[PDB]
C-alpha cells in the first residue's frame, strides 16, 4: 500500500505539523514498536513525544497494543473519512450560508431578514424602520459571503479541489487494490 | 584519577583552538607540565587510562581528539536519509559544533539545502533535522484546519454509511 502511505503522507503534510509529521515517518512502516523505540530514534522528548502521541491517538490513526509493555501501531484506513471529513467541513463553506435576503439597520448593527421587512416597514415615511433605534436598513452583508474578502475563501476552495483531486485520484487508485 | 580528567580537558581545549592532530603522552604531559606527575601516574595513565576510554581515537600510533573515534565527517549523512524506510538520526545540535565546526558557515548553504531547525529539548537547545516535498493544498491552512482535524464522536461507521446512501 505503497500509494496509501504516500497519500497519508501528503494529506498530514497538509494537516499538521513538523513534529508530528516526523513522529508519523517511523510510524507509517507500521511496526510494532513502542514510544521508546520512537524516543530512541528520533530523540524527541517523552513529555513532548506523548503529547504528539496523544494528539495521533485521539485523532484515531492509531491502535495499540498492551501487553505493562505498551505497543503502537496504526490503522492507516481510517483517513479515507479524513478525507471525506474534511472536504464536509471545507462544504460547510461551500454550502449555501449567504442568507439572500438580508438588510441590517447601521444604528443597533443588528441583523435582519427578508421575513423582518414586513414589520421594519412604516407606511408614514414611506420607508423601513428598525424595531427599537427606529433607523432605515439597507442590505445586510455581515458574516455573509461578500465582495472579495470571503470570495478569496471561496476561491480558496476553488483552488482546494484541484489540489486533492491527484488524492481522491490516489483514493480511486487504492480502490482498485483494494482487490489485492 | 584528576590528573587523566586534566588531559581530556587539554584535548578538549585543542579540538576549540582548532586542532585534532594526535600526539604522544608525553608532549601531552610536557605542554599541560605534567612531565613529572610522577612515572607510576604516566604509566596507569598510558597503560590503563587510555586504553579504558572507547571514545579516544587512536591514529599514528599516537592519541587524539576524543568523543568521536569515528564518524566525525562534520556533515549529515544524506545518503542513509534518501532511504524512507530507514531513514533516521535528527540529533542535537551541540553534538555537531563539537565535532569540527561552527554550525553558521555551513548553514547558510544548508538552509536552502537540507536542514530543519527545531527548537527542541528546550528554547536553549536545537535540535537538527532534514526536510521534505510540497503541502496537499493551498489554503490559510490553519483555520481550516482547526475545523477539519474531525469526527472523533461516534456513530462514525454509520456516518461513513450515511455519507454513502
Amino acid at each position: 500500500p505503497a500509494a496509501l502511505k504516500r497519500l497519508a503522507k501528503y494529506v498530514i503534510r497538509g494537516f499538521y505539523g513538523i513534529e508530528h509529521a516526523l513522529a508519523l515517518d517511523i510510524l507509517i512502516r507500521n511496526s510494532c514498536v513502542k514510544e521508546e523505540d520512537m524516543l530512541e530514534l528520533l530523540k524527541f522528548d517523552r513529555k513532548q513525544l506523548r503529547s504528539v502521541l496523544n494528539n495521533l491517538k485521539g485523532d484515531k490513526f492509531i491502535k495499540c497494543r498492551m501487553r505493562y509493555f505498551i505497543n503502537y501501531r496504526t490503522l492507516v484506513n481510517v483517513v479515507k473519512y479524513k478525507l471525506d471529513h474534511m472536504r464536509r467541513r471545507i462544504e460547510t463553506d461551500e454550502r449555501d450560508s449567504t442568507n439572500r435576503a438580508s438588510f441590517k439597520c447601521p444604528v443597533c448593527s443588528s441583523t435582519f431578514t427578508d421575513l423582518e421587512a414586513n414589520q421594519l416597514f412604516d407606511p408614514m415615511t414611506g420607508t423601513f424602520r428598525c424595531t427599537f433605534c427606529h433607523t432605515e436598513v439597507e442590505e445586510d452583508e455581515s458574516a455573509m459571503p461578500k465582495k472579495d474578502a470571503r470570495t478569496l475563501l471561496a476561491r480558496f476552495n476553488e483552488q482546494i479541489e484541484p489540489i486533492y483531486a491527484l488524492l481522491r485520484e490516489t483514493e480511486d487508485v487504492n480502490l482498485a487494490y483494494e482487490i489485492l | 584519577f584528576g590528573v587523566l580528567a586534566k588531559i581530556v580537558n587539554y584535548m578538549k581545549t585543542r579540538h576549540q583552538r582548532g586542532d585534532t592532530h594526535p600526539l604522544t603522552l608525553d608532549e601531552i604531559l610536557d605542554e599541560t607540565q605534567h612531565l613529572d606527575i610522577g612515572l607510576k601516574q604516566k604509566q596507569w595513565l598510558m597503560t590503563e587510562a587510555l586504553v579504558n576510554n572507547p571514545k579516544i581515537e587512536v591514529i599514528d600510533g599516537k592519541y587524539a581528539f576524543k568523543p568521536k573515534y569515528n564518524v566525525r565527517d562534520k556533515k549529515a549523512l544524506l545518503r542513509l536519509l534518501d532511504q524512507h524506510d530507514q531513514r533516521g538520526l535528527g540529533g542535537i545540535l551541540l553534538e555537531d559544533i563539537e565535532e569540527a565546526l561552527p554550525n553558521s558557515q555551513k548553514a547558510v548553504k544548508a538552509l536552502g539545502d537540507q536542514i530543519l531547525f527545531v527548537n527542541r529539548p528546550d528554547k536553549k537547545k536545537i535540535l537538527f533535522f532534514n526536510d521534505k516535498s510540497c503541502q496537499f493544498s493551498v489554503d490559510e491552512e490553519f483555520q481550516k484546519l482547526w475545523r477539519s482535524v474531525t469526527v472523533d464522536s461516534m456513530d462514525e461507521e454509520k456516518i461513513e454509511e450515511y455519507l454513502k446512501r
